[PDB]
């Protein structure tokens, strides 16, 4: 299988290792244990819909983000962060997503050393890192839910564990003229069983895959560890989002198709 | 109030 190295980033269980729709793959104490995001990959286009937009600072007149601080460490621009850490050579040159993740992970709420590290959102639109004070992602029993949405397409959801080489080992772009397959005896075969959801465009397919992807809460017991319906083959001609839950191990050339994952950006292709 | 984990340690409120 010559696809092995290339397909590694699509082994979402291995490279991400946590929930995607809802990421709560670890626990940390602050006396009391709390659930918190721990996925190793950035989630492109993921945001939180409040049923106040969620990047507003916490106060129900407030959102999910860090309250104002002195100095203001959230929200903080990329340049603001690089300046803040200008003396730290291990941090100052990190890519924007990892830096945002490390910046959020810098703020210890236990003022003893604790393992609790806030998740974050980097907004590519105005180059701002938003530390999330609230790590919750769904409450549909304040009612809210995670989603991919046009309003969120420049948002990126970042756990404390985002790896510094995510660009190399994590999905971002959708693959044009390509279909996920399974390598069997020297040939790339079709995913034998897929779940067909109609979708008007690639965005809607990406949205659907996200909705069905690995999730660490319903709607240790609940942890997905990255297992789930994380991949989709979008047939742009029949407008079918072909969703499946086993890792792909090769690509098939097919101009009718675009290959997407729950982690991938909902628009960008390569 | 939070405390930075990376040196230099500081208190940000």
């Amino acid at each position: 299988n010559p696809w092995t190295e290339y397909m590694a980033k699509y082994d979402i269980e291995e490279v991400h290792g946590s929930g995607i729709r809802v990421d709560l793959g670890e626990d940390a104490e602050v006396g009391t244990q709390y659930r918190l995001p721990s996925g190793k990959c950035p989630v492109f286009g993921k945001g939180i819909i409040i049923e106040t937009t969620f990047l507003k600072p916490v106060a129900k007149d407030g959102g999910f983000a860090f309250p104002p601080t002195n100095p203001l460490i959230s929200p903080m621009t990329l340049n603001g962060m690089r300046d803040f850490y200008k003396n730290n050579e291990y941090v100052k040159n990190l890519d924007e997503l990892t830096l945002c993740s490390r910046h959020a992970g810098n703020m210890n709420p236990d003022n003893k050393n604790s393992n609790y590290k806030y998740p974050a959102v980097y907004d590519y639109n105005d180059k701002k890192c938003h530390i999330l004070y609230i790590a919750a992602q769904e409450n549909n029993g304040f009612c809210f839910r995670p989603a991919k949405d046009k309003l969120f397409e420049n948002y990126t959801y970042l756990s404390k564990n985002v790896v510094d080489n995510w660009e190399e080992v994590c999905p971002r772009k959708n693959l044009e003229n390509a279909k996920f397959g399974l390598w069997v005896d020297g040939n790339c075969e079709d995913i034998p069983h897929v779940n067909e959801f109609s979708a008007n465009d690639l965005f809607e397919c990406n949205k659907l895959v996200f909705e069905l992807s690995a999730s660490d809460q319903p709607k240790d017991r609940y942890k997905s560890h990255g297992k789930g319906y994380n991949w989709g083959n979008y047939n742009r001609e029949t407008q079918k989002c072909e969703i499946f839950n086993v890792k792909p191990t090769c690509l098939i050339n097919n101009s009718s198709y675009i290959a997407t994952t729950a982690l991938s950006h909902p628009i960008e292709v390569e | 109030c939070w405390t930075t984990r990376m040196s230099p340690p500081q208190q940000i409120c």
